[PDB]
């Protein structure tokens, strides 16, 4: 019954702002502060602010310098965090979360990500990664190369090869654009007879991908 | 305002082994009821924070009685008196006394492995990438223990620097390893202005760093 | 409001705005029921 339900990703250019919002159900929605913190790559948690909806009263962490706005819609029982002057170090995922007077943080949205860029929708290149030729086994892989925004997803044989697969995270390059690399530790033997072929997709471009490394 | 500093950092423990978190507060986090508003949140990765202690000691309805918190004003720790599978992630400590609220830093909680040396793995890049005009040379790190390792590219014996990314699988569900991808990032002049590129391996597990290089 | 404690650091007072009983910090104090102490 208690629940806290944020609106959907963002991608939004350095210099803007970006509200998030967060719908609460399953209490009474003047009753219980909805903090918002904030989680950049790799970092942390960083609590943002509260609001208290009733007799609406405010509260944000300093080292924001009143960039945070927090509103509350008591009409419709969603709390907004709104951020300005959009900077790259300010690309996280956001979070609400429920707290009553003196209580715990119990309750979490889902999380919403915030990218921030300056960059475009770009599918990516996939890139074969083979060795030019041990305890009898070798590794092959996808380059998944120059792509915006984050999710890409890869598989192998359509699911078949999960096994020895290694799937790593992103690195987001100088030029903006993200890059990933796929592979897979296969027997030695097995080459030249079973195939091995990466799937890869970007549903934000809707580019779908395969190729068959040797 | 308050500094929540927590003391492991990083922990690694084995399965069904005791797991001690410290946090530390910069000033007394006591309420005027007497009361202390540190709390212990449990985050595993693309997911929101869990709650597990709240009121320094107080265990959240449908947290395992293994996570126990305890603490004296300004030092309080977190316990999971045996490790299983399941308490990979990372644990955070949190002051809701006084406003503004803080986070400490956090601390990851790893499986304590075996040491495994890894199996390094040389890529050269495309011909269909140098066609494009840039060059991506690739060099694998597998399933290894611990998660620290050292990567140097050389290109012709030139030790490389700000030309590279390094990424981390978390750490293996069946195996209990890390494995690590570098991608040396260089132009087609650049690259077909070399021959000999190889990439250093250093790590515990083994005696002497492990070379794996290709010739353009 | 009675012998059943509501505010913290402060004096209760109906808001007939909101149609429920408020809370006046006192300085230094912030919060629904003034219950934190602003370190700012
Ligand atoms: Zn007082």
């Amino acid at each position: 019954q208690v629940q806290l339900v944020q609106s959907g990703a963002e991608v939004k250019k350095p210099g803007s702002s970006v509200k998030v919002s967060c719908k609460a159900s399953g209490y009474t929605f003047t009753d219980a502060y909805i903090n918002w913190v904030r989680q950049a790559p790799g970092q942390g948690l960083e609590w943002m602010g509260w609001i208290w909806p009733g007799p609406v009263i405010t509260y944000y962490n300093p080292k924001f310098k009143g960039r945070v706005t927090i509103t509350a819609d008591k009409s419709t029982s969603t709390a907004y965090m709104e951020l300005s002057s959009l900077r790259s170090e300010d690309t996280a995922v956001y979070y609400c979360a429920r707290r009553e007077v003196l209580s715990p943080f119990a309750y979490w949205g889902q999380g919403t990500t915030v990218t921030v860029s300056s960059a475009s929708t770009k599918g990516p290149s996939v890139f074969p990664l083979a060795p030019c030729s041990s305890e009898s086994t070798a590794a092959l892989g996808c380059l998944v190369k120059d792509y915006f925004p984050e999710p890409v997803t890869v598989s192998w044989n359509s699911g078949a090869l999960t096994s020895g697969v290694h799937t790593f995270p992103a690195v987001l390059q100088s030029s903006g654009l993200y890059s990933l690399s796929s592979v897979v530790t296969v027997p030695s033997s097995s080459l030249g007879t079973k195939t091995y072929t990466c799937n890869v997709d970007h549903k934000p471009s809707n580019t779908k991908v395969d190729k068959r490394v040797e | 305002d308050i500094v929540m500093t927590q003391s492991p950092d990083s922990l690694a423990v084995s399965l069904g082994e005791r797991a001690t978190i410290n946090c530390r507060s910069s000033q007394s986090i006591v309420h005027s009821t007497g009361n202390t508003y540190l709390e212990w949140y449990q985050q595993k990765p693309g997911q929101p924070p869990k709650l597990l202690i709240y009121k320094v000691s107080n265990r959240f309805s449908g947290v395992p009685d293994r996570f126990s918190g305890s603490g004296s004003g300004t030092d309080f720790t977190l316990t999971i008196s045996s490790l299983q599978a399941e308490d990979v992630a990372v644990y955070y400590c949190f002051h809701g006394t006084h406003v503004p609220y803080t986070f400490g830093g956090g601390t990851k909680v790893e499986i304590k492995r075996t040491v495994a040396a890894p199996s390094v793995f040389i890529f050269p890049p495309s011909d269909e990438q140098l066609k494009s005009g840039t060059a991506s040379v690739v060099c694998l790190l597998n399933n290894f223990y611990p998660r620290e390792a050292k990567v140097q590219w050389k290109v012709d014996n030139a030790l490389q620097s700000g030309n590279s990314q390094e990424s981390v699988t978390e750490q293996d569900s069946k195996d209990s390893t890390y494995s690590l991808s570098s991608t040396l990032t260089l132009s087609k002049a650049d690259y077909e202005k070399h021959k000999v590129y190889a990439c250093e391996v250093t790590h515990q597990g083994l005696s002497s760093p492990v070379t794996k290089s290709f010739n353009r | 409001d009675s012998h059943t404690q509501f505010c913290f650091h402060g004096t209760c007072r109906f808001l007939v705005q909101e149609d429920k009983p408020a809370c006046v910090c006192h300085s230094g104090y912030v919060g629904a029921r003034c219950e934190h102490a602003d370190l700012l």
